[PDB]
């Protein structure tokens, strides 16, 4: 993928359902994003390589 | 025999949490799991300038 200001390499899946949903990432306690948003409008949660 | 089996019975029931040895066991699994995964999470994302 290559999203807005963020790079990265991930395996998107239609996951559920944890986030903010108004701004459009979700991190897990580090710099990484685990990982949905951005698609319109679902939950494409990402993973590491 | 019933006192031996009673002793082993309380040895069955009591693991968590106030019965270290067992907290030593999870100090070990949390030790090497902490070192591995958590130190490797400090090593990457992020360190540098
Ligand atoms: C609980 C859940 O996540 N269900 C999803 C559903 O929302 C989605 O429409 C479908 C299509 O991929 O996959 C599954």
């Amino acid at each position: 993928y290559s999203l807005y200001g963020v790079s990265g390499r991930g395996v998107f899946q239609n996951c559920t359902a944890v986030g903010v949903r108004q701004q459009r990432f979700v991190y897990d306690a580090y710099q990484n994003l685990v990982g949905y948003y951005s698609d319109d409008g679902n939950y494409y949660c990402l993973r590491a390589c | 025999a019933n006192k031996f089996n009673q002793a082993l019975g309380a040895m069955q029931t009591g693991f968590t949490t106030t019965n270290e040895a067992f907290q030593k066991v999870q100090d070990a699994v949390n030790n090497n799991a902490q070192a591995l995964s958590k130190l490797a999470s400090e090593l990457s994302n992020t360190f540098g300038a």
